RNA sequence: UUUUUUUUUUUUUUUUUUUUUUUUUUUU
RNA sequence: AUUAACAUAACAACAU
């Protein structure tokens, strides 16, 4: 409950920066990982196979 | 169904107490018909909202009277 | 609390439009936290809007540019009095 | 406050209006009698876990009669019963609270005013008829030219408040 | 992920054993509390070896 | 049913304090939190008679904690609104006005009317001393004692009545035993009001009721009237 | 009051009361009612004459 | 009668239809083969055609409303702000990879 | 249970005088009592049924013009 | 205006996805906002405010003025009528074109508004204030400076830990699952099986 | 501040406690 | 347009 609280006032925040059209900047911080596999990395390949094709 | 075919008929015997009011979706349908005219310069909900026999030019209403004294 | 006593503002400024500013601290919007303001009243003593330290040394920067319009703005404003003077005195 | 009501209103309505367009007197009729007539019904199916139910519904037709009281009857019903309506009473106070009327009307309509002022005036009339100090004639001519006279002013401004000129007036009354 | 909820894997005498922790009161909670459990046996002497 | 279970039942039956809501004790206070935030940026609310006897109570509190101005009751005022506005309004236009009201800022009026779609009974719940107020407010303060001192001047009966009373207001005097003939004498500075800190422009601001006016015009609509949107949208049904 | 009908209301019952309302009682109430009913009325004292009312259609 | 019938006046912003999602493949100028290029209008020919007749420029045709200041490369930053395209500028300082741990209770 | 006879015409006809009395006091009188009091309170107006409806009044009419002294229309100006 | 009136294509020329399908939405309803000359916008960092000067419309003199009327009271405009209809006939003017008239103000007033992010208008300053103001700058910098000393912490976080210090805490119960047949005891063994050579 | 036994008190009266009903009115 | 079952209403009654 209270992380689908801050979610919303981060997101507003943002949008309203984005509505004012201010230089786009973000909290250039330590992120979390909720990731587990590696999509990118594993979709990069297939791409690549079908470009040899 | 349209035709009338099914057994849907059914479930309508019994009494309610109320429906879901799917207002989300359509507010936003609304919200896009007024823009697709708004980019035109067309007002439809003024339209939809004058009193029959009333005739407003342009942005204005009520409001405009008050000011307009004379 | 909205009313500054003598001990709670500094000495008002006042325009030529009779506008009054003062600095005072003001609950934020945010949370509702006291921070330094620069709060500005009109004749009536209404509030408009506020400012902090931020927002004035941003605001500082910014004033040069605006001049400019003040001066470029006016041009067009003369010229359309003449415009309409020139119209309005020949032909009524 | 109900929804279904509303068909009873509707032939109320139309009632009244369509008795005060033949020239009778709305202010005089009452509610005889009714009647109610079966027409039909229409059932639905309703299924249930080991049967299968027949919903229905109700379908009726409602005759209402309307009588008009003379001033003969009228006069005895409210003069003497005092038998008079809600409505009349609340519009009477209405005006009086209002301060639509002067002090002359209170009195006037002291009889019909309050159910005390009714009660004192029925046992003052009782007193008075038994004293041989009341006559029942009078009273009733005085009401029927009260009643008449007022009926006949409403009419006489009603046609002068449209500019009419004086022989259209005496043509029409 | 359908339990939510953490479990700690060790063998004691030859015979495998696992025990329940609830993560309702608090996923980092419970994470210590599991970690601190896998500890204190390693330090008592009671996993195989 | 059958009308006489609802006082069969409820002989010997005591009587809630704090009336009943559809939801959990979390949602419960949740709806009444943003109902006050709401009555605050209104002036009046049209709500059910139960909702509204029971709104008022929140709403005084409000108030009353409001005009303290101190870190503590700050602290329960913040604990009790949502949006900017009304934090705004109620510490800049409320707290000023209620200077000189000890208390019961509110009221509540019934409409003796039921709802079309419901039946249910109405009522309005109002600030007191608003513009457009449904009924006018009595004075407070200093107001009060000139209007006092005016009542007892105007009749005998007034100046008995009110003998007594006026004694503690200090509007009799002493000296003379008689009503004081000067009741400007007794006018004091109030809280409302702006201390003493201690033109030829054409832009200059014109004097108007509520707030002053440009020397310009803007076409612009109210701040009611900008900002349109449907009310509610048919929902189509699927046979 | 406020959303809740009084509790201490009277609900009246056309065939049953606490005093009493057997058959027997039903007839006495019914000749008092009658007869203080009847005498309400104010009759004149002198009349020339008296006309009815009738349907010639029926 | 009906305000909302309005083909003509609506377009194609509606969908007059149950389609609550449009479709609209790449259009010629969008697509490789005879579409229009990115790096053309600085050409010396176009210029001689086009004289005093169109711009060819494109920082003349950018909405003001619905655009962003300029950001500093140093400070973090969005690359559908301004980036146009799918390649990273060379302007962009050096950015790190990070991997992710399957296995961290091997440490 | 599962009734054992059938209801008497009789019983059906009590039974409709005792439920018409016990709604009359109840429901009914109330209902017309709180409909009575709000006569002194000007008409209720609907913002959303402006579209339609007809502009506020305040004065009340009178249905009984029989017992109406005073003035009842005005005389058209020159 | 924030909008092209008749643009040409089938299709916005706009993103109508994320924030953008707010901001057409908030803008649609005023098309008419900003003047069409008008100087460009330029917002702040911290919070959302743009600064822009324009040209307002004149106003009749306030000696003619009647008075407030209404709950937003506001000044008349100075403007001329309207051609009348027995004009407007003889015109060769379409009667689209004729009914379509209106009056014609007169813009030469001069001044700076201040908007929120959301352009919203919010004060307005002329050339005197704005020369008035730059010369008490240096005046405010110390007053501000002075005054942030005057801002002490929360003791709500002090107060809170106190309180935890010196009171009950008391704490429930969560998850309590339930059991079928056979119940549990804490822990759980597994089951011992031998391979098939 | 409320409820409860897990606390406290009684174990007396029966012409008592209590109560819906004034009866010289033999044809309301 | 149409019988019964069934549904509503009006009138008629006094040694009570």
């Amino acid at each position: 409950k209270i992380r689908q609280r801050i979610v919303r006032i981060r997101k507003r925040y943002m949008g309203q920066r984005i509505e004012a059209g201010l230089p786009p900047y973000v909290w250039g911080g330590p992120y979390p990982q909720y990731g587990r596999k590696r999509s990118l990395f594993i979709r990069g390949e297939m791409y690549r196979r079908m470009l040899i094709y | 169904n349209k035709v009338r075919t099914d057994k849907k008929e059914r479930k309508r015997a019994f009494p309610q107490r109320g429906f879901w009011k799917k207002q989300n979706f359509l507010q936003v349908k609304n919200n896009t018909v007024r823009l697709a005219f708004a980019v035109q310069g067309v007002d439809l909900l003024k339209l939809k909202r004058l009193r029959w026999g009333e005739v407003r030019k342009g942005n204005t209403g009520w409001w405009t009277d008050d000011y307009r004294s004379p | 609390y909205w009313p500054p006593t003598r001990k709670d503002r500094s000495k008002r400024i006042r325009l030529p439009s009779g506008k009054k500013c003062f600095v005072f601290n003001a609950k934020r919007d945010q949370d509702g936290e006291l921070e330094p303001v620069l709060c500005f009243v009109d004749s009536q003593d209404n509030l408009l809007m506020w400012f902090n330290e931020e927002e004035l040394l941003e605001f500082e920067k910014l004033m040069p540019r605006l001049e400019s319009y003040y001066e470029l703005w006016e041009e067009k404003a003369s010229r359309t009095r003449m415009k309409e003077a020139i119209v309005a005195e020949a032909e009524s | 406050c109900l929804h279904r009501v509303n068909y009873l209103l509707n032939l109320l309505n139309a009632s009244r209006k369509k008795i005060h367009e033949q020239g009778g007197d709305i202010s005089r009729v009452y509610v005889e009698s009714y009647m109610l007539n079966i027409q039909g019904q229409i059932k639905r199916p309703q299924f249930r876990l080991r049967m299968v139910n027949l919903i229905k519904t109700w379908k009726f037709a409602v005759v209402l009669r309307f009588r008009e009281y003379p001033m003969d009857e009228y006069f005895h019903k409210l003069f003497i019963l005092k038998h008079v309506p809600r409505s009349l009473t609340t519009d009477m106070r209405l005006a009086l609270a209002g301060q639509r009327v002067g002090l002359h009307a209170v009195r006037d309509w002291y009889p019909f005013l309050d159910s005390k002022t009714r009660f004192f005036h029925r046992k003052r009339l009782k007193w008075l008829d038994r004293t041989r100090q009341f006559d029942y004639c009078l009273a009733r001519r005085v009401f029927k030219s009260k009643y008449e006279e007022n009926c006949r002013r409403r009419k006489i401004q009603v046609l002068q408040a449209r500019g009419a000129s004086d022989a259209v007036i005496e043509e029409a009354n | 992920p359908r339990l939510n909820v953490f479990a700690v894997q060790w063998r004691e005498d030859g015979q495998h054993r696992i025990r329940w922790f609830r993560a309702a009161y608090g996923l980092t909670r419970a994470m210590r509390a599991a970690e601190n459990f896998r500890k204190t046996l390693e330090a008592t002497g009671r996993v195989d070896n | 049913g059958w009308s006489k279970v609802v006082n069969f039942l409820n002989k010997g039956v005591q009587r809630r304090p704090h009336r009943r809501l559809p939801g959990q004790p979390h949602h419960q206070w949740n709806m009444l939190k943003t109902q006050l935030d709401q009555l605050v940026r209104s002036d009046r609310l049209e709500l059910t008679l139960p909702r509204a006897h029971e709104l008022q109570q929140y709403a005084e509190e409000l108030v009353h904690f409001a005009k303290q101005n101190t870190p503590e009751s700050s602290l329960i005022v913040e604990s009790m609104i949502f949006t900017p506005a009304a934090r705004r309004k109620l510490f800049h236009e409320l707290c000023p006005l209620y200077a000189n009201r000890p208390f019961f800022y509110t009221r509540v009026v019934n409409q003796h009317r039921l709802r079309m779609r419901d039946a249910a009974p109405m009522a309005y719940l109002e600030f007191v001393d608003r513009p457009g107020e449904i009924r006018p407010a009595r004075p407070v303060g200093f107001e009060r004692k000139q209007a006092i001192w005016e009542e007892m001047q105007a009749t005998r009966r007034g100046r008995r009545q009110w003998w007594n009373h006026a004694k503690k207001l200090g509007l009799i005097d002493e000296e003379t035993g008689d009503v004081i003939s000067d009741i400007n004498a007794l006018r004091r500075p109030s809280a409302a009001e702006w201390e003493e800190s201690d033109s030829p422009s054409p832009y200059k601001m014109v004097a108007a009721p509520k707030r002053a006016l440009e020397p310009f015009f803007v076409d612009l609509p109210p701040p009611t009237e900008r900002y349109r949107k449907q009310r509610y949208v048919f929902k189509r049904f699927r046979p | 009051s406020s959303g809740l009908p009084n509790t201490k209301r009277r609900i009246r019952d056309p065939f049953w009361r606490r005093s009493g309302w057997w058959r027997w009682r039903q007839q006495e109430v019914k000749a008092m009612n009658r007869s203080r009913a009847f005498r309400r009325h104010l009759f004149p004292r002198f009349t020339t004459e008296t006309v009815s009312f009738v349907d010639a259609a029926e | 009668i009906e305000l909302a019938k309005n083909p003509d006046i609506t377009k194609h912003n509606l969908t007059y239809s149950g389609r609550v999602r449009a479709f609209k493949p790449p259009s010629a100028a969008q697509r490789w083969e005879m579409g229009e290029s990115k790096y053309a209008w600085r050409l010396p020919i176009p210029n001689l055609l086009a004289g005093d007749e169109m711009q060819l420029n494109p920082a003349l045709r950018i909405d003001e409303s619905t655009t962003q200041m300029f950001p500093d490369f140093s400070k973090p930053f969005f690359h559908n702000a301004h980036f146009n395209f799918s390649w990273k500028p060379e302007e962009v300082p050096f950015q790190q990879t990070v991997k992710l741990d399957i296995t961290p209770w091997r440490r | 249970a599962v009734p054992k006879g059938k209801r008497s015409k009789h019983k059906c006809k009590q039974r409709q005088l005792i439920y018409f009395f016990d709604q009359f006091d109840g429901v009914f009188k109330r209902r017309r009592e709180s409909f009575y009091r709000s006569f002194y309170n000007p008409p209720y107006f609907s913002k959303q049924t402006e579209q339609t409806s007809l502009p506020p009044s305040v004065l009340r009419p009178f249905r009984f013009p029989g017992f109406w002294p005073g003035r009842f229309a005005f005389k058209m100006a020159s | 205006g924030n909008f092209r009136i008749k643009p040409p294509g089938a299709r916005h020329a706009f993103p109508k996805l994320g924030t953008h399908r707010m901001v057409m939405f908030r803008r649609m309803n005023l098309l008419n906002w900003p003047p069409e000359d008008a100087s460009p916008l330029h917002p702040i960092e911290p919070w959302g405010r743009q600064f822009f000067v324009f040209n307002a419309f004149a106003t009749i003199d306030p000696a003619d003025w009647c008075g407030p009327r209404g709950p937003f009271p506001r000044l008349p405009p100075l403007a001329k009528p309207a051609p009348d209809a027995a004009t407007l006939a003889a015109s060769p003017s379409s009667l689209l074109s004729a009914l379509r008239e209106t009056e014609e103000r007169s813009a030469t007033r001069t001044v700076m508004c201040v908007t929120d992010f959301a352009q919203r208008p919010l004060m307005f300053l002329g050339k005197d204030d704005f020369r008035a103001l730059r010369e008490n700058l240096p005046r405010i910098k110390e007053e501000l400076k002075a005054f942030k000393e005057r801002i002490q912490p929360n003791p709500v976080h002090a107060q809170y830990d106190l309180r935890r210090k010196l009171l009950v805490y008391p704490r429930q119960a969560m998850q309590r699952l339930k059991t079928g047949e056979h119940g549990g005891y804490g822990t759980r063994r597994g089951t011992i099986r031998e391979r098939k050579t």
